[PDB]
């Protein structure tokens, strides 16, 4: 399944930075 | 500088005009659309986006405003131009998912759209995908996992519904992180679309027998030109593209300069949005040519094939070139044979073919991805083109959410009760949640539903208000003396004729003619996907969906009226 693994490492990516740019905003309360 | 142009031209190509205009285009002939759109561009586009430009840049202030500094028992059309947007970003961004999806599907040597799968027994093709084409099997059933009628509807499949998570997921990301880099972003976000387009049509007009797709496209048959439906779509489309009616261009134009130019940016955004949709246009139908073209040679050899095998004739005697002929000969030679298979043959024509080739909500994906299986590299190819769409889409996302969440910034109440980043992240969860429905078996027929009605009527009616409160409301002397205070070289008469009663009068004789053949025709009906048949047939609406249609365009349309009577009862 390459799409599935693709998917599985953008959705990672996504949440990583998400997850940074919310503790940035977080930081700036 | 260029800058300024190339912002300009980033704000007028967007997913619109490059996605839904090739299948409007498809489905209402061709040509026979194509004339009303320009038709629908020189009277509806320039005049009406110059009107928005100049009442956002006179005004100062957001849509909502705008809408209430002119008039207060008018101020409720400014809600109105969310409640669409909302909408709007209920199922647009489902496109992106559908992208995210086939630009994961383009990691593979064996492109998924490129080889049927085989019936079981590794000897044939699948009969869904041997009647179609591998590319419409693809999407019909191993991307939508469509059911034939609407009335029956499965759960929510879980990866169409994954790749919608994703695409929301990464629209809050894009929300979070720009505010103003987009500048650096414009020197690259701007100018690739146009480039992979030209690639495109590169690869198309090399393609055996795309010049007929061309031909058909720009063919203006008279038969079907007085159809209301095309007129009322090239209008509803014309303004979709440009982004009026959604009230994006009264914020953006509330942050320029009183003495920025407006005329000049009116006139050059609608005419690129124009040329953009055209040339888009353009390349689809190039690859959809070579599709109907490919089938009407297919069916040709299947036809030929079959005579030659059933009167014992030579491998190359029988040609395309020579048939009807040859048929005569045999009805001459032995009817009683000839008669055991006539229902058997089959009457392909090049104009039917390009009728019904391909159609639905997803003509761009197919036809991309018949292109794309006829490259050399073609993971790359995909890979490009599909990242450019996406990025479209996101662009796109991103300013209809804005224009959303400008109103709930500008809220004093609500920023006092929550964080300003977490209403951005309501709202994601919100409108996936409630997009979460298109990723049904049959949410491909609610996608459809509300690509054609949630933007048709409130787009129509909102500008039609927004052009009689500049008209006769605020009037247009006073409208025309502050333009000239503001910036000097006063409107000229072309401008104030299209603003009196040109639009207005267009817009309301193009609702009463629809009306009129909704209600004389009274057979509102929906393409779906046919297996067996492997094509597409029409079928009547059900109840619950023509229900939930005149909802979603009630709401929006009775978002003023609504508002004006309660602001009339605060007054009385
Ligand atoms: C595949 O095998 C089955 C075995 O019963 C047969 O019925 C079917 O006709 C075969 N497929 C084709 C295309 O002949
Ligand atoms: C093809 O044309 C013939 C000629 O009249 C007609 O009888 C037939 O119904 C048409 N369609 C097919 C599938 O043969």
């Amino acid at each position: 399944s390459i799409w599935l693994i693709v998917f599985g490492v953008v959705m990672g990516v996504i949440v990583v930075g998400i997850v940074i740019l919310i503790f940035t905003g977080i930081r700036d309360r | 500088s260029l800058q300024f142009v190339f912002a300009c031209i980033s704000y007028a190509v967007g997913l619109g005009n490059v996605w839904r205009f090739p299948y409007l285009c498809q489905m209402y002939g061709g040509g026979s659309f194509l004339v009303p759109y320009i038709i629908m561009l020189i009277v509806e586009g320039m005049p009406l986006l110059y009107l928005e430009l100049a009442v956002g840049q006179r005004m100062r202030q957001g849509s909502i405003g705008a809408w209430r500094t002119i008039s207060p028992y008018l101020s409720g059309v400014g809600v109105a131009s969310v409640v669409v947007s909302f909408f709007l970003s209920m199922y647009y961004n489902v496109i992106n998912a559908w992208a995210f999806w086939y630009l994961f599907h383009s990691f593979q040597d064996p492109l998924p759209w490129s080889v049927c799968p085989l019936n079981g027994n590794h000897t044939g093709y699948d009969e869904e995908c041997e009647k179609a084409s591998s590319t419409q099997y693809f999407w019909y059933r191993k991307t939508l996992n469509i059911s034939p009628s609407l009335q029956e509807n499965g759960g929510v499949q879980w990866e169409p519904a994954l790749c919608l998570l994703l695409a929301w997921l990464v629209v809050y990301l894009c929300i979070l992180r720009g505010t103003e880099s987009t500048g650096k972003v414009v020197y690259f976000t701007a100018s690739l679309p146009y480039c992979v387009l030209i690639i495109y049509l590169i690869r198309g007009l090399t393609l055996h027998g795309a010049t007929n797709g061309l031909m058909y496209m720009f063919t203006p048959k008279i038969e079907q030109l007085a159809n209301p439906k095309a007129w009322i779509n090239a209008a509803t489309q014309i303004f979709f593209s440009l982004g009026l009616g959604f009230g994006s261009l009264i914020a953006f134009a509330s942050y320029n300069e009183p003495s920025n130019n407006c005329q000049k940016h009116a006139i050059i955004v609608s005419l690129i949005n124009s040329f953009t949709s055209i040339f888009a246009s353009i390349v689809t139908f190039s690859i959809y040519g070579f599709k109907a073209t490919f089938n009407y040679e297919n069916c040709l050899k299947k036809v030929s094939l079959l005579l030659t095998n059933t009167f014992d004739l030579e491998d190359g005697f029988l040609t395309a070139s020579n048939l009807e002929q040859v048929k005569g000969y045999l009805a001459s030679a032995y009817p009683s044979k000839y008669s055991e298979m006539f229902p058997q043959i089959k009457n392909c024509s090049l104009e039917s073919e390009l009728d019904t080739a391909v159609q639905g909500t997803g003509l761009a994906f197919i036809v991309y991805t018949e292109a794309i299986k006829n490259m050399e590299v073609s993971q790359l190819w995909s890979v490009l083109y599909f990242f450019m769409l996406l990025m479209l889409g996101i662009g796109s996302m991103l300013g209809n959410t804005a224009a959303i969440l400008t109103p709930l910034t500008d809220s004093k109440i609500i920023s006092s009760h929550l964080p300003k980043e977490a209403i951005s992240g309501l709202v994601c969860l919100v409108n996936c949640a409630i997009g979460m429905v298109f990723t049904m078996e049959a949410g491909n027929y609610w996608f459809d539903i509300f690509n054609d009605y949630a933007a048709t009527l409130s787009l129509l009616l909102i500008v039609l208000v927004e052009t009689i409160a500049v008209c006769y409301v605020y009037g247009l002397r006073r409208f025309e003396s502050d333009l000239k205070a503001m910036t000097g070289r006063a409107v000229s008469w072309y401008w104030k004729v299209m603003w009196a009663g040109v639009s207005p009068l267009l817009i309301v004789s193009l609702f009463v003619f629809y009306l009129s053949d909704y209600i004389l025709t009274g057979t509102l009906k929906y393409q779906a996907w046919d297996a067996s048949q492997g094509q597409l047939v029409t079928k009547d609406y059900p109840a619950y969906a023509l229900a939930v249609i005149g909802l979603l365009v009630a709401s929006s349309t009775m978002c003023i009226p609504l508002a004006a009577l309660g602001t009339f009862v605060q007054r009385r």
